[PDB]
Formats: C-alpha cells, sequence, structure tokens
C-alpha cells in the first residue's frame, strides 16, 4: 500500500492557477486535473501535474468526461521531455467528494495500477491542513454487501526540494515570527489546541446530525466501534499517574539547575567584559 | 522565632567577638530541645535585652523553643510515651502533653496519631507528595531569582 | 531572475539612449558583476522583472508553509513530542550533563587567562564557551516537557 | 458497569454465570484465549481486572450518553484551551 | 594516601609508621568496603607495618569483625592520642560521631527486627546512651530508622534513597546562589 | 496435538494420558511411540520431559494471565508436590525466560508484574493510550465523511 | 550484605530475608558536579570583579 503521499507546492499553484484558466466561464465548474509523480517507496512521490477536459450538468448528474487522447499526447510529450517521470493518479478541487467522484478512477485504474487522488482548496478558508488524499480499497462487510468499494484517506504534507525551497522561501518574504527554538511551536501550540477543537465540533455536529437526518444513517459498523475505542481509551486515573509527577519534577530539574548555573554565570561574565571596556575607555576618553 | 535557623558567626569578626557571643549562646540554647538551658538566659541577660530593645523574643520564643524540641523528638521516635517526653522536656505533668502535641498536629506540625487510653504518640512517615509538590514550588522560585538576575543584567549592561 | 534584451549593429550611427523611467537603468546597474557583463553591455541590455501576488495564492501558500510544516490534525506531532518527553530526553539529558561537566571544568580556565593574558586582544586558540547551544536544548526539554500537562490532561 | 471502577470480582461471575469457583478462571482465560476480553487476573481476592468492553449497538440512551459524554469533552478541552491561548496570546503577539 | 610504597623515609614522613598511621585514620572514614579490604586488609605491603603495631590492626580487626564493645576502646586510645596530636584540633569531634555513624550503618544494615535487647549485651551498657546517641544521630537527619519507646522495636527504613537524591543538589545550590546574590549586586555599586 | 499449541486452552496431563494412551497400542503405526514409549530409557526421558513439557506450556499463559496466582492452585494445576513446583520455577529462573517470585511463606507469589517503579508504567501505557485515540480520529473524520456522502 | 553480594534484610523473631532494590542515583552526581565546578567559576570571576570595583 501507500505510506504518505509527498506533495510539492508546485502542483498545489498548478491547480490555482487552473482555477483561474477556467474562473471566466464561471457559470458551473469544478476544478479538475491530472497528477503525475513517481511511486517512490511506500511513501509517494509528486512532482507535476496538468488539465484535463471535464464537465457535469444537472439532469442526470452522472454527466462526466475524461479525454483519453489528451492524456496520450500530453503524456507522451511530459514523457519526451522527462523520462524519470510519469503518472500516478488525478486530482479535483474538492469542496468534498461526490457520489461521481469514484469513476474517474474507475477509469483510469488501466493508467496506474493505485490511482491515487488528491483533494485540495482552493479557498482558503481551511484552517486544517490542505491536500488531503484518498486511495480507494474494499472492505466487504459482514452485512454481505458484494463489494464496497470505498476510498480511503492516506495522510499528507508538503515537501522539499533545493530548488523549490529557492522558490517558496523567496515568494514568501511575509512573515517569520520563528526565532526558531522555545517559541516556533508555540503559534502552533495553540493551532493542537484549537485544531482538535475544529474536528471535535465536527464530530458533535455529525452525531447530533446522524439521529435527524440520514434516516437512520448513524454509520452502523464504525459508529460504535471507534466510539467504543474512544470510550476506551480516556486513561485519568490515579494510582501512578499522579506519580509521574517525580519524574515531571525531574524534568523540572535539570533545567532549572542548567538555567541557574549557566545562564547568571554568561550574562555576568558579559557584564565583566562590558564593564571592563566601560570604564578602561571611559578613563581615555573623558 | 521561625523555627530553622542558621550558624550566625559565619561572618564573625575579631571586632565582633564580644558582640555575637552571650548572643550566639542564646541560639546554642535554641537550637536544642532543652527549655531549662533557655530559661536561664533571661534572667541571665535581660539587662542586655534592657540595652538592645528585644524583650519579645522572651515572650514567645518558648513557643519556637518546644516546637522544634517536639519536632525532634518526633522524627526521632516512631511510638512515644506522653509522659516520658513530657518529663524529658520538663512539663512536669503527662496531661498537657496531650495539649502540647495536640497542637503540634493542630498547628501542623506532626501527622502522629494517638490513642488517649494508654497514651502513646505513634508516628508513620511518607513521601512522594513531597516530590509530586514540595521541590517544584522551590525550583519556581530559583529560576524566578535567576531571570531576574538575567533581567537585570543586561538592562544594566546595556548601557552601552 | 536576470532577462535581457538584444541590441542592434545597425544604429550605431543612432544613439541608443532614451531610457524613459530613468530609475530602471540605475537599478539594473546594482545587480551586476563581472568584466565580462561589463563587456556585455553592449550587445545586452537588461529589463526589470518584478512580482505581483495574489492575495489568494499568497494567504494559502502562507497556509501551506506556516500551517503544513505543522503535521495533520495539528495534535499528533505534539504528542509525539510528549512521547519523547519521557523515553529519549534522559539519554540527551545524559549527554547534555556530561557536555555541562566536561566543558566547563576547561571554560572555568577561561576568566583567568582572560586575566593572565591581555585586556581582550586577538583569538588564542580552538575552544569556546559554546553552552548557550546545550542550554537552548534544555530549553527545548523543558518547553516541551510543558506540552506534556497540557497534551495529556484534557 | 460504566467503565470506571470496574474490577470485578470472583462473585458477580459466580453469581450470573452460575458456575462454582473454579470453573470462572477457565471461563475468563477462554474469552482471554477468544479475544472478547483484554484484562488480567489477580487471585489474592479472584479479582480479574477489566481493561477492555465490547463494541455495542447505539441505543437511544447510548446515542444521548454519546452526545453529552461527547459535549463534555469538547467544552472541557475549550474551555481549556481558551485559557492557555489567552494567558499565553500576548508572548505570541 | 593511596600508594604507601614509594614514600622515601623523610623529615616530615619523620616516621613511616607515622604515615601509616595516618593513611588508616582516614580510609577507616573515607571508602564504606568496595576497596576497603582490598588495599588495608587484602593488601600486604600495608599489612606488614600493620601487624608491626597492635593498636593499628586492633581497630581495623575489630571494626572488620563487628566487635561492637571494643570499638570504644580503640576509639579511646586513639581519640586521646587524637587530642594531644596537631593538624586534627578543629577535627577530633566530627571524628567521633564518625566513627559512630559508621558503625552503627553496618549495624542496622542486616537487621530490621532488632532493638535495645540486642544492645545490651553485643553492644555496651546504658541503655539510656544508646537512646539518647541514636535519638540525636537519627533526628540529625542521618541514618533513618525509626525507634520505639518502652514495647522496645527499633525498626529500619529499608530504602534511605528517596530525599538523599534530592537533597546534595538543593545543598549546594543554596550556597552557589547566596554567593552570586551579593557578588552580582557588587556590580553596578 | 494442535489443541496444545494455541492460547494454551487449558489441558491437563491426566486428561492428556486419557486422550493420548492408545498411541503405544492402537492404530497401525506405532512407531513414533515406539521411539517414544519402546526403548525403556527413552521411554522414562520422555514420560518425564512429556512432564516437562506440559508444565512449561502451563508456565506461558500462568505468566501471562496471572498479576498474581496462588501457590495452592499452582499445586492443584501441576497435580505434583509445592517442592517439585519450586524446583521447576527454579530452574525455569535461572532459566529467567519467565520472571516470577514464588513468595512461599504465604502462598501470595506474583508473576509478570516484574518491578515497575519505572516511567514506562505511566509513560508508554499513557502514550499509546492517547495516541491510538489520535490516530483513529482521522480515520472515523473520513468514515463520517463516507457515510455523510453515501447519501446526502 | 556487608560485602555488597546482596540487597537483603533478616528477621530475627521470624527469620526471613526479603530481597529489594532501586538502581539509579544520577541526579546526584549530574547535577552535584556541575555546582562544585561553577563555585570555582565564580570563585576565578571573583578577581575580576576585585579589579574592576578597585
Amino acid at each position: 500500500a501507500v505510506q504518505k503521499v509527498v506533495v510539492h507546492p508546485l502542483v498545489l499553484l498548478s491547480v490555482v492557477d487552473h482555477f483561474n484558466r477556467i474562473g471566466k466561464v464561471g457559470n458551473q465548474k469544478r476544478v479538475v486535473g491530472v497528477l503525475l509523480g513517481s511511486w517512490q517507496k511506500k511513501v509517494l512521490d509528486v512532482s507535476n501535474s496538468f488539465a484535463v477536459p471535464f464537465d457535469e450538468d444537472d439532469k442526470d448528474d452522472s454527466v462526466w468526461f475524461l479525454d483519453h487522447d489528451y492524456l496520450e499526447n500530453m503524456y507522451g510529450m511530459f514523457k519526451k521531455v522527462n523520462a524519470r517521470e510519469r503518472i500516478v493518479g488525478w486530482y479535483h478541487t474538492g469542496p468534498k467528494l461526490h457520489k461521481n467522484d469514484i469513476a474517474i478512477n474507475e477509469l483510469m485504474k488501466r493508467y496506474c495500477p493505485n490511482s491515487v487522488l488528491v483533494i485540495i482548496d482552493v479557498k482558503p478558508k481551511d484552517l486544517g491542513l490542505p491536500t488531503e488524499a484518498y486511495i480507494s480499497v474494499e472492505e466487504v462487510h459482514d452485512d454481505g454487501t458484494p463489494t464496497s468499494k470505498t476510498f480511503e484517506h492516506v495522510t499528507s504534507e508538503i515537501g522539499a526540494e533545493e530548488a523549490e525551497e529557492v522558490g517558496v522561501e523567496h515568494l514568501l518574504r511575509d512573515i517569520k515570527d520563528t526565532t526558531v527554538g522555545t517559541l516556533s511551536q508555540r503559534i502552533t501550540n495553540q493551532v493542537h489546541g484549537l485544531k482538535g477543537l475544529n474536528s471535535k465540533l465536527l464530530d458533535i455536529r455529525s452525531y447530533l446530525e446522524k439521529v435527524a437526518t440520514g434516516k437512520l444513517p448513524i454509520n452502523h459498523q464504525i459508529i460504535y466501534q471507534l466510539q467504543d475505542v474512544f470510550n476506551l481509551l480516556p486513561d485519568v486515573s490515579l494510582q501512578e499517574f499522579v506519580k509521574a509527577f517525580y519524574l515531571k519534577t525531574n524534568d523540572q530539574m535539570v533545567v532549572v539547575y542548567l538555567a541557574s548555573l549557566i545562564r547568571s554565570v554568561v550574562a555576568l561574565h558579559n557584564l565583566i567584559n562590558n564593564k571592563i571596556a566601560n570604564r578602561d575607555a571611559e578613563k581615555k576618553e573623558g | 522565632l521561625l523555627g530553622e535557623i542558621p550558624d550566625r558567626l559565619q561572618f564573625r569578626q575579631p571586632s565582633l567577638k564580644r558582640s555575637l557571643m552571650p548572643y550566639f549562646l542564646l541560639t546554642q540554647a535554641v537550637r536544642t530541645g532543652n527549655l531549662a538551658k533557655f530559661n536561664q538566659v533571661l534572667d541571665q541577660f535581660g539587662e542586655k535585652f534592657q540595652a538592645d530593645g528585644t524583650y519579645t523574643l522572651i515572650i514567645r520564643l518558648r513557643h519556637n523553643v518546644i516546637k522544634t524540641g517536639v519536632r525532634m523528638i518526633s522524627l526521632s521516635y516512631s511510638r512515644i510515651s506522653l509522659a516520658d517526653i513530657a518529663q524529658k522536656l520538663q512539663l512536669d505533668s503527662p496531661e498537657d502533653a496531650e495539649f502540647i502535641v495536640a497542637k503540634a498536629i493542630r498547628d501542623g506540625v506532626i501527622e502522629a496519631s494517638i490513642n488517649h487510653e494508654k497514651g502513646y504518640v505513634q508516628s508513620k512517615e511518607m513521601i512522594d507528595i513531597y516530590s509530586t509538590r514540595e521541590p517544584q514550588l522551590a525550583f519556581h522560585q530559583r529560576i524566578s531569582f535567576c531571570l531576574d538576575i538575567h533581567n537585570m543584567s543586561v538592562k544594566a549592561m546595556r548601557f552601552p | 531572475i536576470d532577462a535581457f534584451r538584444l541590441i542592434n549593429a545597425n544604429m550605431m550611427v543612432l544613439g541608443h539612449e532614451p531610457r524613459q523611467t530613468t530609475s530602471n537603468l540605475g537599478h539594473l546597474n546594482k545587480p551586476s558583476i563581472q568584466a565580462l557583463i561589463h563587456g556585455l553591455n553592449r550587445h545586452y541590455y537588461s529589463i526589470t522583472i518584478n512580482y505581483r501576488k495574489n492575495e489568494l495564492e499568497q494567504k494559502m501558500l502562507l497556509n501551506l508553509h506556516k500551517k503544513s510544516w505543522m503535521e495533520g490534525l495539528t495534535l499528533q506531532d505534539y504528542s509525539e513530542h510528549c512521547k519523547h518527553n519521557e523515553s529519549v530526553v534522559k539519554e540527551m539529558l545524559e549527554l547534555a550533563k556530561n557536555y555541562n561537566k566536561a566543558v566547563e571544568e576547561e571554560d572555568k580556565m577561561t576568566p583567568e587567562q582572560l586575566a593572565i593574558k591581555n585586556v581582550g586582544k586577538q583569538d588564542p586558540k580552538r575552544h569556546l564557551e559554546e553552552h548557550v547551544d546545550v542550554l537552548m536544548t534544555s530549553n527545548i526539554v523543558q518547553c516541551l516537557a510543558a506540552m506534556l500537562d497540557t497534551v495529556v490532561f484534557k | 458497569r460504566p467503565a470506571n471502577h470496574r474490577q470485578l470480582t470472583f462473585e458477580e461471575i459466580a453469581k450470573s454465570a452460575k458456575i462454582t469457583v473454579n470453573e470462572v478462571e477457565l471461563l475468563v482465560m477462554k474469552a482471554l484465549s477468544v479475544g472478547l476480553v483484554k484484562g488480567s487476573i489477580d487471585e489474592v481476592d479472584k479479582r480479574v481486572h477489566m481493561t477492555w468492553v465490547q463494541p455495542r449497538v447505539l441505543d437511544l440512551q447510548q446515542i444521548k450518553g454519546m452526545k453529552d459524554r461527547l459535549e463534555f469533552w469538547c467544552t472541557d478541552v475549550k474551555s481549556m484551551e481558551m485559557l492557555v491561548e489567552h494567558q499565553a496570546h500576548d508572548i505570541l503577539t | 594516601f593511596l600508594d604507601t610504597v614509594s614514600t622515601f623515609t623523610s623529615y616530615e614522613l619523620m616516621d613511616y609508621k607515622t604515615f601509616v598511621t595516618y593513611t588508616v585514620y582516614v580510609s577507616m572514614i573515607a571508602l564504606e568496603r568496595p576497596d576497603l579490604r582490598e588495599k588495608v586488609i587484602k593488601g600486604a605491603e600495608i599489612l606488614e607495618v600493620l601487624h608491626s603495631l597492635p593498636a593499628v590492626r586492633q581497630y581495623l580487626f575489630s571494626l572488620y569483625e563487628c566487635r561492637y564493645s571494643v570499638f570504644f576502646q580503640s576509639l579511646a586510645v586513639v581519640e586521646q592520642e587524637m587530642k594531644k596530636d596537631w593538624l586534627f584540633a578543629p577535627h577530633y569531634r566530627y571524628y567521633v560521631r564518625e566513627m559512630r555513624i559508621h558503625a552503627y550503618s553496618q549495624l542496622l544494615e542486616s537487621y530490621r527486627s532488632l532493638t535495645l535487647g540486642y544492645m545490651a549485651e553485643a553492644f555496651g551498657v546504658g541503655v539510656e546512651f544508646i537512646d539518647q546517641e541514636l535519638s540525636r544521630f537519627i533526628a540529625a537527619g542521618r541514618l533513618h530508622c525509626k525507634i520505639d519507646k518502652v514495647n522496645e522495636i527499633v525498626e529500619t527504613n529499608r530504602p534511605d534513597s528517596k530525599n538523599w537524591q534530592y537533597q546534595e543538589t538543593i545543598k549546594k545550590g543554596d550556597l552557589l546562589l547566596n554567593r552570586v546574590q551579593k557578588l552580582s549586586r557588587v556590580i553596578n555599586m | 496435538l494442535l489443541k496444545l499449541f494455541t492460547t494454551m486452552e487449558l489441558m491437563r496431563w491426566s486428561t492428556l494420558v486419557e486422550d493420548y494412551g492408545m498411541e503405544l497400542r492402537k492404530g497401525s503405526l506405532e512407531s513414533p511411540a515406539t521411539d517414544v514409549f519402546g526403548s525403556t530409557e527413552e521411554g522414562e526421558k520422555r514420560w518425564k520431559d512429556l512432564k516437562n513439557r506440559v508444565v512449561e506450556h502451563n508456565i506461558r499463559i500462568m505468566a501471562k494471565y496471572y498479576t498474581r496466582i496462588t501457590m495452592k492452585r499452582m499445586a492443584q494445576l501441576l497435580d505434583l508436590s509445592v517442592d517439585e513446583s519450586e524446583a521447576f520455577l527454579s530452574n525455569l529462573v535461572v532459566n529467567k525466560t519467565i520472571f516470577a517470585k514464588v513468595d512461599r511463606l504465604a502462598g501470595i507469589i506474583n508473576f509478570q508484574r516484574p518491578k515497575d517503579p519505572n516511567n514506562l508504567l505511566n509513560d508508554w501505557s499513557q502514550k499509546l493510550n492517547s495516541l491510538m485515540s489520535l490516530v483513529n480520529k482521522t480515520t472515523h473524520l473520513i468514515a463520517k465523511e463516507e457515510m455523510i456522502h453515501n447519501l446526502q | 550484605i556487608l560485602d555488597k553480594k546482596f540487597h537483603g534484610i533478616l528477621d530475627q523473631g521470624e527469620g526471613v530475608l526479603i530481597i529489594f532494590d532501586e538502581p539509579p542515583v544520577d541526579k546526584t552526581y549530574e547535577a552535584a558536579l556541575e555546582t562544585i565546578q561553577n563555585m570555582s567559576k565564580v570563585v576565578d570571576s571573583l578577581y575580576n570583579k576585585a579589579k574592576k570595583l578597585t
């Protein structure tokens, strides 16, 4: 299977400019394109991407178009310029996935054996991490469903490359509060609490919503399973979890005595140098 | 008047022994559990007290002396009889050993339990609510002080 | 970024020098070096390049590179630091304590020898204090130990 | 039992299952062999320790307890996170 | 004083035998037993000259034999000489209680069900002297073990390694912080 | 023989006799039972080695599923003496492939809670306990995503 | 017990020996040998103090 996918900034900007391509027709069009990459390992690599023609109307909303010939000749171009590069999958704009978002993979499984998708968001209202990626597997159920063919998410991030470092890290010039040390992580320390909160808000909204609508949706397998997983691991016990706190005292201990000893001595030594060069230049100046 | 006490002549001077030694004999008396050594020093150097203007020590320092004595002996003996510690600390009676040790509990010095049928004061020991609470509070003071050292050091270094 | 523009040879009877909005030329001569670029100010005159950025794109690249260097669900790596703080840190705490003995008994020779040699003259030899970096690693230790209470409880 | 103080002794097992004393160990180690319990055993009191429960179909009171305890966790996480954020916000700045 | 082998018969080593007496009178304090038998008992070059004097070998084989009554006899001789000997003048007082606690350690280590009823016959007399001495030495933050009244019980605390862990660090940080207080406020007037 | 394998499924040596004593007489092959029982010195060696293997077969899940156990239950679950039990756990603790402490002066003995004053009893318990919830978090997120976009 | 070959404690009325151990004491060395040297650090800085004062 896949360990995780590694998305580079170039493909995300190659989605943003694609939305700028089709932003003039406006009327009813999602962004859909084709993903390029490199199957490196169990981890996955992504280098390039490009467009595709695609449309979808209102009545009988299963009307969808993937030009094979565009794929053939333009993949011939990209293979002609780079032989290291080959196809790994596809992408679209992804507000979410709708019902028709299986047929694209079910077309191009005959190109990549595991045709992986990428769900992004061109509108950065997402205070989470963009570039979601699914992969389609089968999980055939105890109820005797014949074949449930469900996309499943494998985790994702934004990777690094030496030239794209030069690119991105020059294109920002905007914000740098880090001074990387005890405080490059505290902004993200607000982020981890707040972005557990957003996900939990989605959780409670979903839980309240399943009782009202979906007719009896409630997830029927993975509600009671993973809910009891939740209800099996909030350890708040008090027998030796209290007794981790002399190890907490030990955590305090080392840093207290390192700070208290060496910080004062170094600052004092600098005071020595400052006051020597202060008075010995004072007697020569005045 | 606290209960914790340092040795004073850590800054003793050759122009100081006269003005340290009766006062040092006073703290010598206090650093043991005895009170018969303590009661003699008032009548001894009450004229010195008239000079120094510090009469308020003698009205209330007996309290700290007996707290130090009972603290020491309570740390010594796991299970003590009141009718032994009372006469060992010249209390002259066993029934107010109940009173003094009862406020060694009420005042929070000792935890030690008593059967007031046989008159025995058993004491037990524990740790680890020490180590969960006690050192980190001191380390907070230590590092608040050393970061104040750092603050004053930089803000007085920066004149050049 | 470095872009250029070719000049002819027929128009060397005529001039070459209207250069409207003069700031661009004086800006061109500063990003610049050589004897051969100086030899190729003939046949070449450059042109200024600048950058306009979509605030949508700027803000979502900021999303990517100030949010996606933090990782998914955002609790995950900070609770992993909490995993570090009771299993792995004590080994590098032993390394820190051994460094902050061994470096220290010879850097106490340093103010002695400052009093010995001169008032602060040229660099004598190799070593320095270098303790500040090890103390910053200890600050990483304490901040991620502070992470323990916050993450683990609730 | 609500999964907090749930270390079960021999008695309620031998009362529900109505089997004798030296068979409850077979009874629990059979489930340990299968894996529909993930606990452990002391036998000075014959306390069979419980670190497990079966995922069970969500009923109406289970719906309500789900939403209520989930909100209970959520508002506590939020109320403590807001205090952390506000207490150390102006040094982030 | 580890060497005792190539220590030339000197003017300050006015007797090599006195050098031997000094190096035993500090080695019976310094280490407990993880070289002590190997140097002064399993050794030979020291063993011959401690085999010369009786009093030197006396306290060695006493304390290694744990003869808990001849100790203060040996210590009485060595201590009365220690009074009238130089470079031990602020030293002989803490020396005695040091030897006392060092003997009481190896006594109390083996047993946990012990009392004064074991003291009176294997250690010496004056049960009240045992009482006051162990009372002061235990309440001195030293050799943690808890004693009972007339039920005749001296119980021990089996590890004494909880607060001795925490101890010396705060006890040196006290003096170092007290140093840097004044000495950092020396500058800027 | 396969019932002897998985999760021990507690087995008794007398019931082992009741289900296995036919190998010396019946069937048709009898030749590995000739290698066991034919040579009478190898017969004795494999009697005692079958005893050693069934007590070794006991001791695995006797270590797994007993924070403590009583000495009397060891006696009635090995069907041998208390001293032979002590000898088996003595050479299987100088084997030290199962940690044990057979505190016999009260019978209350304990298995596989080795010492544990260390960090790990809070450390890895607490942290697997939290991060399994954290890794199941995203999985039920995408699960609810799937089941809302199945029908809505 | 005396030779540190063994970590035990005896009984006389019960004849019971009991084994117990708690090894790690690294914190004491860990901080104490820092502090003992930093004493000498500040004593080295005493001379610079006396030089800046007078």
